[PDB]
């Protein structure tokens, strides 16, 4: 049953009452997995709006890192999960942090085609010239993986940070 | 049919 599940079972399963209980009888909001996943990260994951907003309101730390340097953020905009990538971004979390998969949030949200987390991204002022391990950087990635879409929203941002180069 | 790990993908 529940509580043979870990806090972050519970966090991925949308099990809000459960979940709520566990926090109050412990301090393990922040408490990270093995992988140093924290409860928030599950959540992210699984696209678990309610739980998400639930631990953020909570204390859920949103900036911590796993131990491959994922987010919260990086999760969920992998996934297009763009109400959580949104509320998290309304936290004031960083959306250029480099992890050692040799990602950031745009790379995932541009490599997973998810054109209004991209917007959002972007807004946010990350970095479109930040590459992969194999040197496509989001642009390069949008092109190659003919997700034209998001290569526009690419573009028209280009045009802006070119015009204030200029 | 558990939530799986979370994991991100390679680029």
């Amino acid at each position: 049953g529940a509580n043979s599940l870990s806090v972050h079972q519970l966090a991925a399963q949308g099990e809000m009452l459960y979940l709520a209980t566990r926090i109050e009888q412990e301090n393990v909001i922040n408490h990270t997995d093995e992988e140093g996943f924290t409860p928030l990260m599950w959540a992210a994951a699984h696209g678990q709006i309610a739980v998400v907003e639930f631990l953020l309101q909570n204390g859920a730390d949103p900036q911590l890192l796993g131990k491959g340097r994922e987010s919260a953020l990086s999760l969920a905009c992998s996934k297009g999960y763009t109400d959580i990538v949104k509320m998290l971004l309304d936290c004031g979390v960083d959306v250029n942090e480099y992890d050692w998969n040799g990602g950031t949030p745009l790379l995932y949200a541009v490599h997973g085609n998810h054109v209004k987390c991209v917007k959002m991204l972007l807004e946010s002022g990350a970095d479109p010239t930040i590459e992969t391990d194999s040197g496509y950087n989001s642009m390069d990635l949008a092109v190659a993986l003919g997700y034209r879409s998001v290569q526009q929203v690419i573009e028209s941002h280009l045009l802006k940070l070119l015009q204030n180069i200029k | 049919l558990l939530p799986t790990l979370p994991k991100l993908p390679s680029l």
